RNA sequence: AGGACCGAACCGACUAAUGUUGAAAAAUUAGCGGAUGACUUGUGGCUGGGGGUGAAAGGCCAAUCAAACCGGGAGAUAGCU
RNA sequence: GCUCGCCGGAAGACCAAGGGUUCCUGUCCAACGUUAAUCGGGGCAGGGUGAGUCGACCCCUAAGGCGAGGCCGAAAGGCGUAGUCGAUGGGAAACAGGUUAAUAUUCCUGUACUUGGUGUUACUGCGAAGGGGGGACGGAGAAGGCUAUGUUGGCCGGGCGACGGUUGUCCCGGUUUAAGCGUGUAGGCUGGUUUUCCAGGCAAAUCCGGAAAAUCAAGGCUGAGGCGUGAUGACGAGGCACUACGGUGCUGAAGCAACAAAUGCCCUGCUUCCAGGAAAAGCCUCUAAGCAUCAGGUAACAUCAAAUCGUACCCCAAACCGACACAGGUGGUCAGGUAGAGAAUACCAAGGCGCUUGAGAGAACUCGGGUGAAGGAACUAGGCAAAAUGGUGCCGUAACUUCGGGAGAAGGCACGCUGAUAUGUAGGUGAGGUCCCUCGCGGAUGGAGCUGAAAUCAGUCGAAGAUACCAGCUGGCUGCAACUGUUUAUUAAAAACACAGCACUGUGCAAACACGAAAGUGGACGUAUACGGUGUGACGCCUGCCCGGUGCCGGAAGGUUAAU
RNA sequence: AAUUCCUUGUCGGGUAAGUUCCGACCUGCACGAAUGGCGUAAUGAUGGCCAGGCUGUCUCCACCCGAGACUCAGUGAAAUUGAACUCGCUGUGAAGAUGCAGUGUACCCGCGGCAAGACGGAAAGACCCCGUGAACCUUUACUAUAGCUUGACACUGAACA
RNA sequence: CUUUAAUGUUUGAUGUUCUAACGUUGACCCGUAAUCCGGGUUGCGGACAGUGUCUGGUGGGUAGUUUGACUGGGGCGGUC
RNA sequence: AUGGUC
RNA sequence: GCGUCCGUAGCUCAGUUGGUUAGAGCACCACCUUGACAUGGUGGGGGUCGGUGGUUCGAGUCCACUCGGACGCACCA
């Protein structure tokens, strides 16, 4: 079939990337809710 | 202007409109630009006026709804199929090399010498403002504020007829049958607009919608009642007064409230 | 010339037999429909939960739909087992 | 190692996606592998990814994102001008041979080609933020000219056959050579050239634009492939000295001709259709600003550049998406034979695999299949399933009709091989031979040679000649819907929805109307022959009565009447 | 008739026979003119019916070749399950017995099958009821709202008549 | 006081000419390489229109809830 | 405006 | 099978309009007209307003139920 995950790096870095988390002020709180619980995979940039 | 011969279901009902006066070639190059298909969605990215989207690549042709150059005569060169509007567009060469696009009147060909301005002689093709036109002669490209651009009466085959020149105002009769006051010094153009049989064109099939960019239209009593008032029924039922999607009555209810323009509307269209 | 015909790629999925802790949480084998058009397809961008999109079945929106997914009020309330 | 089998438009040969040592070389079999297991895509360790030319950045953009100021929202913020990014598209350059256990257009071999400055000698007009030309652009269609490509000849070398025959019109291989560089053919486009003047291109223009006169009759562009050079080089039958069964070094004949032919190329060209087919830059031209001969551009030589980054490997699967080493899915590139209309089909070569459990016996029963005496739908809800028809050519073909259709209506007739017509014809191609010559890649007369249908007539084998594989069951009355389409991904594809057409009605433009508290945007850079809403659903014949309820439209003298 | 209940209405073809089909009648329970009437060439993976061709669909099933199922070798699951030394009957009885009461047959234990029972086993039943339980939906159910428009006041000015 | 109508005024309505408040999704010049915006020059409209406050009407566009029990099982009848 | 039937 | 309009002359009628008192069209013909039939007229009987009660002297009439026809049915698989 045509399954759910169809992978693309140039879409993933623009959707769930760090510079995607950049401009949205409601996303700065998301980064500040991952740093302040201390995860290793902060965002899915590589 | 012939019916197409019934070879197969799909050309059984086609009446074309063909015209051999046109240009079988490429448009004039420095007059194009880009008119991309906006797809019926605004900056918020939502469908606001429905049914639109699809079609063919419509390259805009710039066209001069002002005709500002007084005095200088202007020979016509050829005619072309501007795919934006339902008229045809003449290509005009002035006496000093400037080319332009204008609307095509009814009696136009290759060889006419039109002239724009105040002191133009009276013949179809010419333009001149409406305190020198004589009363009764039917005009197109009528402007509502002096110098804006041709705004009234600009379709395939329309006209407006000047009936009275009193004071510092003129009174028209528009193509939708409503009289109208206009400032006595707006820039109108004599004679009608050429391609007078667009209404004879039956398109023929479904495909001539979605080669023109009109999507399907689902009538009201198809839907389920969260999408339109007319829905429901275990079968067919239309037991409610006929409405829009958004609540309002549609079979007659007037919707004009632009009360800053009612100085000029002399009588409504009946 | 064709929203033409018979027909492989390609797209779709009408009937029957397999199989329903199977090779697959929707497929396989013999047959089927369209197949220069209102088509099919790779890339990118746009729309957003009472809102989006709909050639209209309440369909579909991350294997979830007559109101999605996650966290919070919330240890919601329960004459009922 | 050698018998057998399977795909050969795939399960063969590669890349962009995505994964991230899965790649090669030693060593190990405890878990992993659906079995055994010395083997591995498994465990450990070591090696392996070489660029001026090929891909990313890079100059310029399309959708669209952000957006100094700016406008508008309670703050968050929402849009949006100047600008700034965004590939999926435009922009300079390299082809062949050889080597590694595992990389090559990247290293080596002869040969290239472009883009930058700098420095010389010669002549003088250069300029960017604007101007102009150009980049620059659909769908369908037929021909013509070719090529990759294949076949039979020409030649070179080897073979005389496990049993009948095989010194020959006999058997097998081999016949390959690129980029670049002068030439301007098939074929396509445009008439050139000299001069006066102009309100136009945001100011100037000596190029584009537009009036005007003199002439000159072909000037310029475009461009597939052979043709000359590249190239006395490389490759190549091999004979073959070592020789571990690892391979190594010298050597090395032919290297021509015809015929056929693409979906590739001339082709960004031609004809024609209505639904009328992008941008800015690189590339050229043009000027007033100004530098007044220092800069600055244009020719041969010489110099060095040309940095960084990514290149292994799988990439229709065992490495990606599907929890499985999953009968699932995923976009592009190449296209051999004998039949064949053909990328269908049947067997094949180049190439790859026998799908990680087996050895047996020959029960009921079940899955997948081949055959069948008499009858031939009596089966059942129902001809469900199965069987059957099935191609090319010719004669022929009903009611009904919107003149097209119905129609491949229905039914029939010939078909294998051999010989002759013709020792291979009609046709296609085309070498010599000769003539002028406006000259070159010539133009004609010319017919060698090659290739090769289709038909008629005799003759012959079988039970049967479209023999296998592919390859329509036909006809008779109705119900619904005009039709082609589309949806309930994952139990309903239908009579449901759509549609061309008709009709009401709203809207004169800062339109109605929708997404938005608001700026603004769609509507459209559209203007009533246009747009939105509702309803019916081609076309033919038609669309009648009822304004009392209930909507809606028009009236404003009268009674009831809010805030104030 | 896709609408017709009394109904297989009534007649005629089709069949030996025809509750469906085609053609007429009208006593239409309750068609009907743009939520459209009737009609129609072509078309439909469409609804209904008869005919020729064809045969395992069938009367009536027989044989054959292959992948399983049976045996031996290696790897090796899952649903369930209070416990178990787990027979038939007539009767009793949460009222439809392997056990209770009476009676009669039966040496203990495996593989190959058939599927009647153990109210067999996955799903705290969807059907109706109960819930002063909720979601969506409709309206001339109630109560308020966005939007629409009505007048007063401000931004709001002078003369005028 | 029945109840008029002439000098002056006390205050809201009905209409018209003007413009300085506001309007301009009308042209021209500047910031400017700029159609957004802002500055002035003008033309047209103008005491309207547009907007804030209260009030009348309309308002399933949108929202929250209600709709009883008894009953030889419920709805329908009765009954309270 | 009155004037059907035999 | 809530409840309604309701229930009458040889045919449909009106009359409950919060109560008392009897109203028609059509039409059976004897007679007035026309040569002759009606189109016109006098006329006589024809309603305890289905039935049983009560408020009531005065009710066809203000009503609770019974036979008959139309006017609304939802729930239920
Ligand atoms: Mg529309
Ligand atoms: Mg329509
Ligand atoms: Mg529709
Ligand atoms: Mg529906
Ligand atoms: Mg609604
Ligand atoms: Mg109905
Ligand atoms: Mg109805
Ligand atoms: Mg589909
Ligand atoms: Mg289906
Ligand atoms: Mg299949
Ligand atoms: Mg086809
Ligand atoms: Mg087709
Ligand atoms: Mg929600
Ligand atoms: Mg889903
Ligand atoms: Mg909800
Ligand atoms: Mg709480
Ligand atoms: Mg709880
Ligand atoms: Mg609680
Ligand atoms: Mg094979
Ligand atoms: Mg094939
Ligand atoms: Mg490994
Ligand atoms: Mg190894
Ligand atoms: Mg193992
Ligand atoms: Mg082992
Ligand atoms: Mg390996
Ligand atoms: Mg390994
Ligand atoms: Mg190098
Ligand atoms: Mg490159
Ligand atoms: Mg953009
Ligand atoms: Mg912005
Ligand atoms: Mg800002
Ligand atoms: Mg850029
Ligand atoms: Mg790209
Ligand atoms: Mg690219
Ligand atoms: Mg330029
Ligand atoms: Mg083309
Ligand atoms: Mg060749
Ligand atoms: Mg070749
Ligand atoms: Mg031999
Ligand atoms: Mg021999
Ligand atoms: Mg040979
Ligand atoms: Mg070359
Ligand atoms: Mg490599
Ligand atoms: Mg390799
Ligand atoms: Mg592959
Ligand atoms: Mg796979
Ligand atoms: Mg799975
Ligand atoms: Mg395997
Ligand atoms: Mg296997
Ligand atoms: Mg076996
Ligand atoms: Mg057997
Ligand atoms: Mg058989
Ligand atoms: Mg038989
Ligand atoms: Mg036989
Ligand atoms: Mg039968
Ligand atoms: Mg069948
Ligand atoms: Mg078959
Ligand atoms: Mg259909
Ligand atoms: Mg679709
Ligand atoms: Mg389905
Ligand atoms: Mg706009
Ligand atoms: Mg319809
Ligand atoms: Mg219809
Ligand atoms: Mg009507
Ligand atoms: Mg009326
Ligand atoms: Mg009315
Ligand atoms: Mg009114
Ligand atoms: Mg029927
Ligand atoms: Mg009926
Ligand atoms: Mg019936
Ligand atoms: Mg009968
Ligand atoms: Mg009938
Ligand atoms: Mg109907
Ligand atoms: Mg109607
Ligand atoms: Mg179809
Ligand atoms: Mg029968
Ligand atoms: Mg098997
Ligand atoms: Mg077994
Ligand atoms: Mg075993
Ligand atoms: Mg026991
Ligand atoms: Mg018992
Ligand atoms: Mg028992
Ligand atoms: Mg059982
Ligand atoms: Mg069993
Ligand atoms: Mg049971
Ligand atoms: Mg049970
Ligand atoms: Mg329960
Ligand atoms: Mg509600
Ligand atoms: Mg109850
Ligand atoms: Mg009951
Ligand atoms: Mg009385
Ligand atoms: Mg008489
Ligand atoms: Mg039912």
């Amino acid at each position: 079939m045509k399954r759910t995950f169809q992978p693309s790096v140039l879409k993933r870095n623009r959707s769930h990337g760090f510079r995607a988390r950049m401009a949205t002020k409601n996303g700065r709180q998301v980064l500040a809710r991952r740093r302040a619980k201390g995860r290793a995979r902060l965002t899915v940039s590589k | 202007v012939v019916k197409c011969k019934p070879t197969s279901p799909g050309r059984r009902h086609v009446v074309k409109v063909v015209n051999p006066e046109l240009h079988k070639g490429k448009p004039f190059a420095p007059l194009l630009e880009k008119n991309s298909k906006s797809g019926g969605r605004n900056n918020n990215g939502r469908i606001t006026t429905r049914h639109i989207g699809g079609g063919h690549k419509q390259a805009y042709r710039i066209v001069d709804f002002k005709r500002n150059k007084d005095g200088i005569p202007a020979v016509v060169e050829r005619l072309e199929y501007d795919p934006n509007r339902s008229a045809n567009i003449a290509l005009v060469l002035y006496k000093d090399g400037e080319r332009r696009y204008i609307l095509a009147p009814k009696g136009l060909k290759a060889g006419d010498q039109i002239q724009s301005g105040v002191d133009a002689a009276i013949k179809p093709g010419n333009t001149l403002p409406m305190r020198n036109i004589p009363v009764g002669s039917t005009v197109h490209n009528v402007e509502m504020k002096p110098g804006k651009g041709g705004q009234l009466a600009r379709s395939a085959g329309t006209y407006v007829q000047i009936v009275a020149r009193d004071g510092a105002y003129v009174t028209l009769r528009l193509r939708s049958g409503e009289m109208r006051k206009v400032e006595a010094d707006c820039r109108a153009t004599l004679g009608e607009v050429g391609n007078a049989e667009h209404m004879l064109r039956v398109l023929g099939k479904a495909g001539a919608a979605r080669w023109r960019g009109v999507r399907p239209t689902v009538r009201g009593t198809a839907m389920n009642p969260v999408d339109h008032p007319h829905g429901g029924g275990e079968g067919r039922n239309f037991g409610k007064h006929p409405v829009t999607p958004w609540g309002v009555q549609t079979k007659g209810k007037k919707t004009r409230s632009n009360k800053r323009t009612d100085k000029f509307i002399v009588r409504r269209r009946s």
